[PDB]
């Protein structure tokens, strides 16, 4: 799956709502700006971090080509596909690559960025497709990766 | 043990997952409602960066 020339002219559309000022780099100013314009209210050292993880050249700021590899690449790309995989190997301690649901709705829960109830039903859902109370995170995972 | 930051990356995982266009949610908009198209790329963007900041935290416990 590549990109066409339309979505390319949504992704500079978007670009644009981060790049208020128009000088083509997105600084934490910038974005925190329009993070807090959306309920967030992140501190600027998370701030920092997002615009660091994204920036490929390290100039410090988040120009247009940066910003379409991001959009572009999602979490398709092989050392994204090892980390997820991995992450969900944490929980699987049985081995055998099955997580049951209720233990992994209940971690989501209560760690890290907590989902909520609301949330985490909609993961469940589409964690454990056919009921069983088990999870193929092997298959979860490419379900995600698309 | 790296069972927090392992759950933060999936946390971030689903939630760009669910934001996204050929998927349907509506936990995921909770309260964000007749969006924009522009603006839910946006979110997806957010999230996306969300995303690579946990997974750096996440390879950092190893
Ligand atoms: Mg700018
Ligand atoms: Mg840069
Ligand atoms: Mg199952």
């Amino acid at each position: 799956d590549q990109l066409t020339e339309e979505q390319i002219a949504e992704f500079k559309e978007a670009f644009s709502l981060f790049d208020k000022d128009g000088d083509g780099t997105i600084t934490t100013k910038e974005l925190g700006t329009v993070m807090r314009s959306l309920g967030q209210n992140p501190t600027e050292a998370e701030l920092q971090d997002m615009i660091n993880e994204v920036d490929a050249d390290g100039n410090g700021t988040i120009d247009f080509p940066e910003f379409l590899t991001m959009m572009a690449r999602k979490m398709k790309d092989t050392d994204s596909e090892e980390e997820i995989r991995e992450a969900f190997r944490v929980f699987d301690k049985d081995g055998n690559g099955y997580i049951s649901a209720a233990e992994l709705r209940h971690v989501m829960t209560n760690l890290g960025e907590k989902l909520t109830d609301e949330e985490v039903d909609e993961m469940i859902r589409e964690a454990d497709i056919d009921g069983d109370g088990q999870v193929n995170y092997e298959e979860f995972v490419q379900m995600m990766t698309a | 043990k790296r069972r927090n930051p392992a759950a933060n990356l999936i946390q971030c995982v689903w939630r760009s997952y669910a934001a996204d266009e050929k998927s349907v949610s509506i936990a995921t908009w909770k309260k964000l409602e007749d969006l924009t198209p522009p603006l839910k790329t946006v979110i997806r963007a957010i999230r996306i960066m969300k995303f690579h900041v946990a997974k750096r935290k996440f390879k950092e416990t190893l």
